[PDB]
């Protein structure tokens, strides 16, 4: 508070609670412009004083925060709800929303009539979006220079960990094109989840091979059961095995020792009857859902168990729609002379067993029901693998939002920094009232990409300077080429002319980011009538 | 709540923080020390040569304390050994780095100066480490030594020696090929009342102090079998509640004989089929235990199933369900001796076993039951060394030599590179160079000029081969001296350090809410 | 205290820290200065005037200290202003720059006499490695070119707007008159200010120019010696007044009869002496103005103490009060006396044509008197420069250019010898690295780009930078081949007396 406290809860009238407020939205997003970007920095948040927690994202600092004015409460929830939305545009909508809903009290007062007011601020990102869909200069994945195979290359070279863009950029390109599924949201789009990327340690530190089929994951090191018979043809069994528990269960209510130890006894025989069963129907590999106890492991070792275990479901999961094989479709009981069908087999060209770089892998060649495939990354460790797959997903990502909507841009602070230079040529042309009205619009563009430079330690100066050149009054164009400048790598914090990064976000994110900043504005605005409530 | 302040504002409440720590541990490493003395809000005296136990105990602030705390406790059950330095570096790279860097204009640059510190360290300091054996003991032997009197302990050394060396080696994993880290739980310590070290035992298996703790209950069975619940006893132990009153009288009898009569039934089935070793992880009681003693079969009793999977391995028999049970053996032989040494009325089960991934607790003894627990400290410090040298026989011959060597080395390629890095790169070769420097204050005279003989020497002779040692002040060759320092703790505490340093840098608000 | 005598203002804790904190005050006025800068500092003092300078000794002498540390730098600044021009800046900021390293050595542990040993040392070797940075020399200083390279420097040291024009001018209106090779006169140089017109109307002229109007007829006689006399009319007798008005009628009569008759004399001693050009500083009456044209002697109205003072130096004059009539003794080695309008406005020109105590002038045009204040500054440190006595001047880069060779060879050499000397070696290295620091920040870009780009080029002699925007980004310009040179001998005593000032003063206690 200032002012008087003459009224209480965020009153004080006149001048000086319009002056409070403001302060306070801009205290949020100063801590959100140091977090900016892929180049965003952590901040300690102290939850107590006896906790912490470390982040970098934009919505997520917000939410832990304490609101307590009109102007702090409306800023997170605008953040919270982009994070729902996409969960991109999070760090940057906080940043454009400080300075809009400053300038904007002050001409919406200036009023001729309010809502012609807020139609300035409309036309101005009525502009922008339209230039937004015009656009396929810079972040086209699909009119590439060698389309899916650069966008990767870009992205992975941005986000470098050893030598990338190598091996890694092919990796890209197959699993999007490894899912045949199309899900229909405006073009058709694949799951960048539905793929298997697995982890192997041992062997060559940056590297990849390309399998044909979904592969299990699985180690031999203190097996004696057979698991590595090659064949064609798995028996998928959701289905838990376990020779100890599968039909016993502690209870402490039965006086009797007899009840617990009997059927016991007829568990161990009866895993053994089971497995011939299924085998004999088509099947001389077994993929069992169910996981094991480490105490429970020397039993089916001994026993000699034909079983595949250290399964791993997700990966069975994939296995057994792809090969037709149903994991559930006629089981009901746990005897070892359980019914077992000729359908819940599924096919595949071979079911062969390679072992490669230390990892024991049964791998599904040419799996038949649909084709897929499965990139196992190779590293030198286990920990290697963990940084190559995540700067790999966000390069999944980009590429698949880039399939949903042809039109596309140089994303980031990047679109925004080109929009400034129209939007004033507009706001000039216009005159009047919506000459501010655009002109305030059109400056809060400019300066996020100026902020992330600050963050990467190249600075506003060196941003601005090189960046407007490439923008003149005859390269208003949106092109499909390069004779301007548009785009701006974020990571490098300095504009370059790789035009597919990984870095670029496309036209479905950068719409709903103007449109969320613009919004902060109304929304404050949108009260008839201030009043104390004792 | 919400509290904002802004970019070089916070970054020297960190530097405040962080130093204040780092200063009397920088002179409490080494084979030199000194005492940080807590004045406790309670009264009383506790001191120690070890910071983070004098933070616990009172005083924690928002920014470096807590970090500091945090990373140390990793670091314990890592190696077990290096606790204290972490805190020194983390310290000194900050306090050192930033003010000069910031007026200047320019944090994220530093940031990636910390990088090429952390790249460059690892090479030059891989190359001064020189192959020992660990087939020959007597090479092992000076290494481990070092570890002992860096606490400043002499008389027990000797002892802690004998028992770790061995005994690490046998540690495996459950991938079994490895041997190399041989991280705690898969290697422990526990001990038993007085004692003297004649009464000292070498074992490089595990014991098991709640197997045989009477003396009709197993003797000495060179390869016991371990029959898992199942067939042989019974999952179940407890009390039923299928219809129950207040208002009955006979209820209240009922209730109390139904957890014993319970206890009966799981104990008749081990004297009917003849085990030898039973094992139960829910745990029995003396009074259970006293049905088995009859038939002359020994309980385990109080574990998990971690501990007594890993055991069977070492035992030299696999799980079985009961002893009617026999199948292919997962391990057919893993036991070399059974031994049993009874202090009071407790039978305690040693178990020598050689090649298992185990759990591998050893025995000692100190010269009372209050020696028992610096005994057991000292033992830390040592089985340390051996999964150091199991996991890499490359080590350095340091002696703080090996701070000192890095510090020089960044210096040299600072120079050579040229380029807008080299600003922020010699201002973390200084930072590096502060802590030995510490250690010639002990020592006496002007440490700067010490110092300069350390840097003419690293050039011309040789980085830590010849390095310095903290007690003299001097240079002594340090493999001579047969002072050296266990490379995992170096490469371990200089990784963690960078980062924790690296985040308060990152930071630029604090909130209280 | 504990005494209650003894009295010191610093040692102790005021020794190593305040006394360091005074020298980077005062010397934040060069590290805006030196080289390529847009700075002004406006200084006031009540001289009815603003007075803008870029130069060390006008602000240094306004600025008084109480501590003998700060205020003894002072004179080693000025004993480089008489020795040598331009580099004045140079040598408080590096004496400043190198006390500010010095304290972070007390900090460590390191003692304070060692650090004074090692700079003597420091000073020695930057010394004997600096007539190896020799890259450029003249040769014929008769050669516009050759010389203007030189004042170049003096001039850009102040704006960075005024160095063409300037650098021309100077050495086309002579300072080699002189040989310059044993013997050279700047007493017998003034910068002439002339109020009105622009600075690019800027002239040359040759010999003394005084901005008093002439009177009566003028000579052109080789007889004409000069004769300087501060008020030699006052009335001849003064009146007293009995009737508030005059004391009186019949008086009146006389009082003018006695000042025409007396005038007459004391004018005609003048004409008869050998005296033709009379340079009066009192007032022309009609009197006085009718005598001085039947003798023929040309007539200087009125003078102020500036044009005096110079007229004293330069003619081996006496300015005496008179009312009594005189004769020749201030003499002149004068004997041409010429007439010629500079500015619109009638100026009196002398002029002899000998080398040695041979006379010249740079003077200038300006709106104001305060524009000429500052320009005067670039001008008479492009006259303090060309002092070197010789002919090859052994030019040595420019600019700031030197600065990060002699650092890189410096910190090497260091590393060489052992024991706590060496700190104070390398911190000598970073002190010479003021002057990029400097010239950075009025580019618009931090230190770090700088200093690590002209490392990055290794052994150059070249590189220094300027205001524009080449000398941000790359950082990169050459001062070597603009014509951005300085003489060895001014770039000598700016290192020399700044290494002696650092060491005397980092010695107080008292």
């Amino acid at each position: 508070m200032e002012g008087p406290l003459s009224v209480f809860g965020d009153r004080s009238t006149g001048e000086t609670i319009r002056s409070q407020n403001v302060m306070a939205a801009a205290s949020i997003a100063n801590i959100v412009k140091s977090s900016l970007g892929p180049v965003g920095l952590d901040k300690m948040l102290v939850d107590d004083i006896g906790d912490v927690t470390i982040t970098n994202d934009g919505a997520t600092i917000l939410k832990l925060l304490e609101v307590e004015h009109p102007a702090a409460k409306v800023l997170c929830e605008l953040a919270d709800l982009q994070d729902k939305e996409v969960g991109d545009g999070t760090t940057s909508v906080v940043i454009i929303a400080a300075e809009l809903l400053k300038n904007a009290d002050e001409l919406v007062k200036q009023k001729i009539h309010p809502t012609s007011v807020i139609s300035g601020y409309r036309l101005a990102c009525k502009e922008a979006v339209r230039y937004i869909n015009e656009n396929l200069i810079v972040n086209t994945d699909e009119l590439g220079r060698d389309c899916l195979i650069n966008a990767a290359k870009t992205s992975m070279s941005s986000k470098i960990i050893g030598i990338n863009g190598d091996f890694f950029a092919n990796m890209v390109v197959d699993a999007v094109l490894a899912i045949k599924y199309t899900d229909i949201r405006g073009q058709p789009r694949y799951p960048v989840n539905s793929v298997n990327i697995l982890k192997a340690h041992g062997r060559s530190q940056m590297e990849s091979m390309l399998i044909s089929g979904y592969a299990l994951n699985c180690v031999v090191g203190s097996q004696g059961m057979p698991k590595r018979i090659v064949n064609a043809k798995i028996a998928c069994l959701d289905f838990s095995l376990q020779k100890t528990k599968m039909k016993l269960g502690v209870q402490v209510v039965i006086t009797d020792p007899e009840k617990l130890d009997q059927i016991r006894q007829r568990e161990s025989d009866i895993t053994k009857e089971r497995i011939q069963k299924i085998l004999a129907t088509g099947a001389n590999v077994i993929l069992t859902t169910g996981g094991i106890d480490d105490m429970c492991l020397k039993y089916f070792v001994e026993a000699g168990a034909m079983a595949v275990r250290r399964v791993l479901k997700r990966d069975l999961k994939r296995i057994a729609k792809a090969s037709g094989a149903t994991i559930l479709s006629t089981l009901a009981n746990l005897e070892g002379e359980e019914t077992f069908e000729a359908a819940m087999l599924g096919q595949a060209e071979e079911v062969v067993q390679e072992r490669i770089c230390d990892d024991e892998l049964i791998l599904i060649k040419n799996t038949k029901a649909r084709t897929s495939a499965s990139i196992i990354l190779r590293g030198a460790n286990d920990f290697m693998c963990d940084e190559m797959e995540r700067s790999l997903h966000d390069a999944l990502c980009v590429v698949k939002r880039v399939l949903e909507s042809k039109s596309v841009v140089p994303g980031g602070g990047a679109v925004e920094a080109a929009l400034s230079i129209y939007l004033e040529n507009y706001a000039t042309s216009m005159g009047s009232r919506e000459q501010l009205a655009i002109a305030e619009f059109a400056r809060s563009l400019l300066v996020i990409p100026n902020t992330l430079a600050v963050n990467a330690a190249q600075d506003s100066t060196d941003l601005v300077a090189k960046l407007r050149a490439f923008h003149n009054e005859a390269q208003v164009n949106p092109e499909r080429k390069n004779l301007k400048w548009i785009g701006l790598d974020l990571s490098n914090g300095k504009p370059r002319d790789n035009k597919q990064a990984g870095v670029f976000e496309p036209t479905i994110v950068k719409v709903k980011s103007l449109k969320f900043a613009t919004e902060a504005a109304i929304t404050i605005l949108r009260i008839d009538d201030l009043i104390k409530l004792h | 709540n919400t509290k904002r302040e802004s970019g070089r504002k916070v970054q020297s409440g960190n530097i405040n923080a962080a130093k204040t720590i780092a200063d009397i541990i920088r002179t409490c490493l080494g084979p030199k020390s000194m005492m940080k003395m807590l004045l406790d809000p309670m009264g009383g005296i506790v001191m120690t040569n070890d910071g983070n136990a004098i933070l616990r105990e009172i005083q924690v602030q928002h920014p470096a304390a807590k970090s500091m705390i945090e990373i140390s406790r990793t670091q314990d059950e890592e190696v077990g050994d290096g606790t204290t330095s972490v805190i020194i570096l983390a310290g000194e790279m900050l306090s050192v780095a930033e003010h000069f860097l910031e007026q200047q204009m320019h944090p994220t640059v530093v940031i990636s100066a910390y990088r090429k510190a952390l790249d460059d360290m690892i090479s030059t300091l891989k190359k001064i480490s020189i192959p020992v054996d660990i087939s020959d003991s007597d090479m092992m032997l000076n290494i481990i030594n070092s570890s002992i009197t860096t606490k400043a302990i002499s008389r027990w050394s000797s002892l802690a020696c004998n028992i770790a060396l061995d005994a690490v080696k046998m540690v495996q994993f459950e991938e079994n090929g490895r041997k190399e880290i041989d991280i705690k739980k898969y290697a422990r310590v526990e001990k038993i009342p007085g004692g003297i070290i004649e009464d000292s035992c070498v074992l490089r298996g595990v014991m098991i102090n709640k197997d045989v703790t009477h003396p009709r209950m197993r003797r000495y069975i060179k390869n016991p079998r371990i029959v898992l619940l199942d067939s042989s006893l019974e999952y179940k132990k407890g009390e039923s509640q299928t219809d129950i009153e207040i208002t009955r009288e006979e209820d209240f009898t009922r209730i109390l004989q139904m957890e014993e009569e319970y206890i009966q039934q799981l104990c008749e089935d081990i004297i009917q089929l003849k085990p030898d070793v039973v094992i139960t992880e829910k745990g029995i009681s003396d009074l259970a235990q006293h049905y088995l003693m009859r038939a002359n079969i020994t309980a385990i009793r109080r574990v998990r199933k971690t501990d007594n999977n890993r055991i069977a391995r070492a035992c030299g028999a696999r799980i079985v369900s009961r002893p009617e049970e026999l199948r292919e053996d997962d391990v057919g032989t893993g036991a070399g001796l059974l031994e049993i040494k009874k202090i009071g009325d407790e039978y305690f089960t040693f178990i020598t076993d050689c090649k298992d991934p185990k759990a591998c607790t050893i025995l000692l003894r100190g010269a009372s039951k209050e020696i028992l627990s610096e005994v057991e400290r000292n033992l830390q410090d040592a089985m340390q060394v051996c999964r150091n040298v199991l996991l890499d026989p490359q080590l350095v011959p340091g002696g703080g030599a090996s701070e000192m060597a890095v510090a020089h080395a960044l210096t040299e390629k600072s120079k050579a590179m040229t380029g807008v890095e080299q600003w922020p790169y010699r201002a973390v070769a200084q930072a590096l160079e502060v802590i030995p420097r510490t250690l010639i204050q002990n020592c006496g005279a002007s440490t700067i000029r010490l110092l300069t003989s350390l840097r003419a020497k690293h050039t011309q002779e040789n980085c830590e081969t010849w390095g310095v040692n903290g007690e003299t002040g001097t240079l002594v060759d340090m493999k001579e001296l047969g002072i050296w320092e266990p490379l995992a703790v170096k490469l371990q505490t200089y990784k963690t350090a960078v980062e924790t340093a690296v985040l308060l840098l990152r930071i630029d608000d604090i909130v209280s809410g | 205290m504990l005494k209650e005598g003894a009295k010191h203002f610093s040692g102790l804790e005021e020794a190593v820290y305040r006394n360091i904190q005074a020298c980077k005050e005062l010397a934040q006025t060069t590290r805006t200065a030196y080289g390529p800068n847009g700075m002004n500092k406006m200084v006031i003092n009540h001289l009815e005037k603003l007075f803008v300078t870029n130069d060390a000794a006008t602000i240094l002498r306004e600025l008084e200290v109480q501590h003998p540390a700060a205020k003894m730098i002072v004179m080693a600044s000025h004993m480089q202003e008489q020795e040598v021009g331009d580099g004045t800046n140079f040598v408080l900021v590096f004496a400043g720059a190198l006390l500010e390293l010095a304290e972070e050595l007390l900090r460590i542990g390191l003692s304070v006499s060692e650090v004074i040993e090692g700079y003597e040392i420091a000073c020695r070797k930057a010394h004997e490695i600096l007539p190896n940075l020799v890259c450029c020399s003249a040769k014929n200083l008769r050669d516009i070119d050759e010389v203007s390279s030189l004042l170049r420097t003096s001039i850009m040291s102040k704006q960075y707007g005024n160095e063409v024009f300037l650098a021309k001018l100077i050495a086309q209106a002579c300072v080699s008159i002189f040989p310059d090779s044993g013997h050279f006169n700047v007493d017998n140089i003034r910068v002439c200010k002339i109020l009105g017109s622009g600075i690019s109307s800027s002239s040359v002229l040759h010999g003394m120019v005084f901005k008093k109007e002439t009177e009566g007829d003028v000579t052109s006689v080789k007889d004409a010696k000069i004769a300087v006399y501060s008020c030699p009319f006052d009335g001849m007798i003064t009146e007293t007044k009995g009737t508030v008005l005059i004391k009186t009628a019949e008086e009146l009569m006389n009082f003018s009869k006695g000042e025409e008759n007396l005038m007459d004399a004391q004018v005609k001693a003048i004409a008869d002496t050998g005296a033709n050009v009379v340079v009066t500083g009192g007032k022309v009456a009609d009197m006085a103005l009718h005598y001085a044209n039947k003798y023929n002697i040309m007539l200087v109205r009125l003078n102020s103490k500036w044009d005096l003072r110079r007229l004293c130096k330069t003619v081996g004059a006496t300015a005496l009060p008179r009312l009594t009539p005189p004769v020749l003794e201030e003499m002149g080695h004068c004997d041409s006396v010429y007439l010629s309008e500079v500015g619109d406005t009638q100026v009196v020109v002398f002029k002899h044509e000998k080398e040695d105590g041979a006379i010249s002038t740079i003077v200038l045009r300006g709106s104001t008197d305060n524009l000429m204040d500052d320009i005067e500054r670039a001008v008479d440190d492009g006259v303090n420069t060309f002092k070197v006595l010789t002919r090859d001047k052994r030019l040595v880069p420019g600019g700031g250019a030197t600065e990060i060779e002699l650092a890189k060879q410096i910190t090497s050499y260091g590393e060489t010898c052992p024991g706590l000397e060496q700190y104070a070696i390398k911190k000598f290295a970073e002190a010479f690295e003021a002057i990029p620091r400097a010239l950075a920040e009025n580019s618009g870009v931090k230190a770090n780009e700088v200093i690590s780009k002209l490392y990055a080029v290794h052994q150059e002699g070249n590189k220094n930078v300027g205001l524009d925007i080449e000398a941000e980004v790359p950082a990169v310009k050459d001062m070597l081949e603009a014509g951005i040179l300085d003489t060895y001998l001014g770039k000598y005593w700016a290192i020399k007396l700044a290494t002696n000032a650092a060491v005397t003063v980092l010695r107080v206690d008292q």
